[PDB]
């Protein structure tokens, strides 16, 4: 606990000077936040534009033209802007559905994440997958995902079961391994060797079948027990 | 100085036989940059770092500790 | 068999509306940015084009490959460990898959960030850490472990006890080997499995001949050929023919895009899809049921496909 203590607790840290320094972070918030004021000014400038109509001020054709051709005219402009609008709403609608399928990815992960504990992988963040913590930033959410990711190594003769009597034990949870001499069947994502006993090994089948089988004496929890 | 790409025609960046991550990435693997005194260089990315498992039919493998790696999405 | 990414392709917002002409390049200023925000979002796809490839492929930190020598227990991969031959290196099914599916007006493709035989080190490096390391290579580095070791832990997690790998282990072997040869008959002979694929290509390819055809069209200008109504008339007739071109070639546009801005974003899911089963399918095991295929899952093997991938469940 308390070496976790302290992973966690720097982790958090160095969380902080990635984004004290950074700006590529945020990005996906940030190019979100710019894609729309990009539109809008987009969508501001083409007031200005002519069209193909005699100016883009809407009253400085009225002073020019006596209405009738006015009236030829400022439909390019009006069918310039209108059109000029749809093309905005569309780009709005198309990316408010890449949004809109974002939320769900965050009202996923806030709640099968933060609320449960994800199985599924990599979709918490890279390694197993502890818990997570929702932050909220402008237009967005910044999940922290506190991940368990193991380290040191070490090699190891391993067998896919034991013959003790010609039964052959294999592990209930867990694999067998051996540093090369004594037989210790261990958990899978983190090394605690233990005696081989009965209780860690469930009897099946018997020995001439297995592939890879090899020899040990599984120790019985009970005969010491016994003597007595 | 010139190149010749798979992309197009490159100019004004250096080739490099080495291989490194991708940079500034371009086209067909062509990843450009700016390590190198200094120039534009180009060269092949090499998707990832190079390893090789070290795999036998009785060889495993079991971590004997771990991190916390606290993550930002 | 999902699509993961579609053609990168550029446009030119100005000569495919005005073919070589600045008569008719004046009258596009005055639209303004239609020309520019085209090419604003033809890049916004062709940008994540390469995202949607990058986050499906690379997973994996380090490209692994296979030990030399294959004894996984039975099991034969020969099939979809790559093929040394080739130069393109392609596991023997990959090649399949590539046979099957299959530079004028302004209109570009640009070439794929990264090239096949990247990808196809990619699902080497995913499938052949798949073996060896099982699924430990997705929470740290790769850890070695002896594949038939494995099995019996992609039963314990369908909640079948292992013994029952060990002991069926030979016959297992057999019917996955078996299972494989199959996949090869299956894909072998019918062009309506990768139909998907196909169909995004097509899309694409056939979005294009049809924006393409448009510079044939009058639009009620009297021709389609711009040089014309530029030869025959005096200009201030040529200001409003151009512009029915203009507007159409514009209006024609406008409508291509928003087709792509789409069917990108069809992609675009899709590609997450795939993402999702070569994250939790691939390197984990899937609890999700019928996400990884009609029945318990044991492992998936990625195959690349062109613009797309293809799983073995
Ligand atoms: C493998 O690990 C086991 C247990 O950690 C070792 O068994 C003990 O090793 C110490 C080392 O000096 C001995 O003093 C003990 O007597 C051993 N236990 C018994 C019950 O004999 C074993 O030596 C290790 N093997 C290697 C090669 O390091
Ligand atoms: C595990 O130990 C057993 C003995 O407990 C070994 O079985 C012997 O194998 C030899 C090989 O020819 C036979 O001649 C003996 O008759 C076997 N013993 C019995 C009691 O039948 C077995 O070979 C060992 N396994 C490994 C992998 O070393
Ligand atoms: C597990 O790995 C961690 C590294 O994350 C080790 O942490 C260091 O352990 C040394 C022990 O000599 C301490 O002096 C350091 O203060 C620790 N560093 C940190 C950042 O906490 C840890 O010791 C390892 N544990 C085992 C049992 O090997
Ligand atoms: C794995 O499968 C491949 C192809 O299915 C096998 O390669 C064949 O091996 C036989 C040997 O009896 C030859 O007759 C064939 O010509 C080979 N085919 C090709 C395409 O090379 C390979 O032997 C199998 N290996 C294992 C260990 O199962
Ligand atoms: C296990 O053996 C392989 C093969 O020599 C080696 O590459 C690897 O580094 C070894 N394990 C450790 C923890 O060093
Ligand atoms: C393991 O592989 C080695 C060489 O690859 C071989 O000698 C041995 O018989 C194999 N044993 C098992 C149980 O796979
Ligand atoms: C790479 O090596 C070749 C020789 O095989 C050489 O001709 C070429 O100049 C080298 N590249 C650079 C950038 O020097």
């Amino acid at each position: 606990q308390k070496l976790i203590a302290n992973q966690f607790n720097s982790a958090i840290g160095k969380i902080q000077d990635s984004l004290s320094s950074t700006a590529s972070a945020l990005g996906k918030l940030q190019d979100v936040v710019n894609q729309n004021a990009q539109a809008l000014n987009t969508l501001v400038k083409q007031l200005s534009s002519n069209f193909g109509a005699i100016s883009s001020v809407l009253n400085d054709i009225l002073s020019r033209l006596d209405p009738p051709e006015a009236e030829v005219q400022i439909d390019r402009l009006i069918t310039g802007r209108l059109q000029s609008l749809q093309t905005y709403v569309t780009q709005q609608l198309i990316r408010a559905a890449e949004i809109r399928a974002s939320a769900n990815l965050a009202a996923t992960k806030m709640s099968e994440c933060v609320l449960g504990q994800s199985k599924r992988v990599d979709f918490c963040g890279k390694g197993y997958h502890l818990m997570s913590f929702p932050q909220s930033a402008p237009h967005g959410v910044v999940f922290l995902h506190v991940t368990y990711v193991p380290a040191q190594e070490k090699n190891f003769t391993t067998a896919p079961a034991i013959c003790h009597d010609g039964k052959a034990h294999f592990p209930r949870e867990g694999v067998f391994v051996s540093n090369g001499t004594h037989w210790f069947v261990t958990q899978r994502n983190f090394y605690e060797p233990q005696i081989i006993t009965t209780d860690n090994t469930f009897v099946s089948g018997n020995c001439d079948v297995v592939i890879g089988i090899v020899n040990n004496t599984v120790y019985d929890p009970l005969q010491p027990e016994l003597d007595s | 100085n010139v190149f010749q790409t798979r992309a197009g025609c490159l100019i004004g960046a250096e080739h490099v036989n080495n291989s490194y991550e991708c940079d500034i990435p371009i086209g067909a693997g062509i990843c450009a940059s700016y390590q190198t005194s200094q120039s534009i260089i180009a060269y092949t990315m090499s998707l990832g770092a190079e390893n090789s498992v070290a795999y036998s039919n009785n060889s495993i493998a079991i971590p004997t500790n771990f991190t916390i790696s606290v993550t930002t999405e | 068999i999902l699509p993961v990414s579609m053609t990168k392709t550029s446009v030119d917002c100005t000569m495919y509306i005005c073919g070589d002409s600045t008569e008719c390049s004046n009258l596009l200023l005055q639209y303004g940015s239609f020309c520019t925000q085209l090419n604003r979002a033809l890049t916004g796809i062709a940008v994540e084009q390469d995202k949607n490839t990058q986050e499906v492929f690379a997973q994996v930190k380090q490209i692994y490959k296979t030990p030399p020598i294959k004894d996984f227990g039975g099991f034969n991969f020969s099939q979809i460990l790559p093929d040394p031959s080739k130069p393109s290196k392609r596991s023997f099914i990959e090649d399949l898959l590539f046979n099957k599916v299959t530079k004028f007006n302004g209109l570009t493709v640009l070439p794929p960030l990264l090239t096949d035989e990247m990808i196809a080190q990619y699902t080497s490096a995913l499938l052949a850490g798949t073996i060896t390391s099982g699924w430990t290579f997705g929470a740290g580095a790769a850890l070695q472990i002896p594949f038939a070791m494995q099995m019996a832990y992609r039963f314990n997690g369908i909640g079948v006890t292992q013994n029952v790998l060990y002991e069926n282990q030979k016959l297992i072997a057999n019917q996955f080997n078996s299972a494989i040869g199959k996949i090869q008959d299956s894909l072998s002979s019918t062009a309506s499995a990768l139909g998907k694929l196909q169909d995004v290509v097509n899309q694409n390819a056939q979005a294009l001949n049809t924006l393409v055809k448009q510079l044939s069209s009058n639009f009620g200008a009297i021709s389609s050929v711009l040089n014309d109504i530029l030869s025959r008339l005096d200009p201030p007739e040529a200001e409003v023919q151009i512009d029915r071109l203009i507007t159409g070639r514009l209006q024609s546009l406008q409508t291509y895009v928003t087709q792509q801005l789409i069917r990108a974003a069809e992609i675009r899911a899709s590609a997450n899809l795939a993402a999702t089963k070569m994250s939790e399918c691939v390197l984990g095991q899937s609890k999700r049921v019928d996400f990884c295929g009609k029945g318990y899952h044991l492992m998936s093997f990625p195959q690349s496909a062109p613009h797309g991938v293809v799983f073995l469940h």
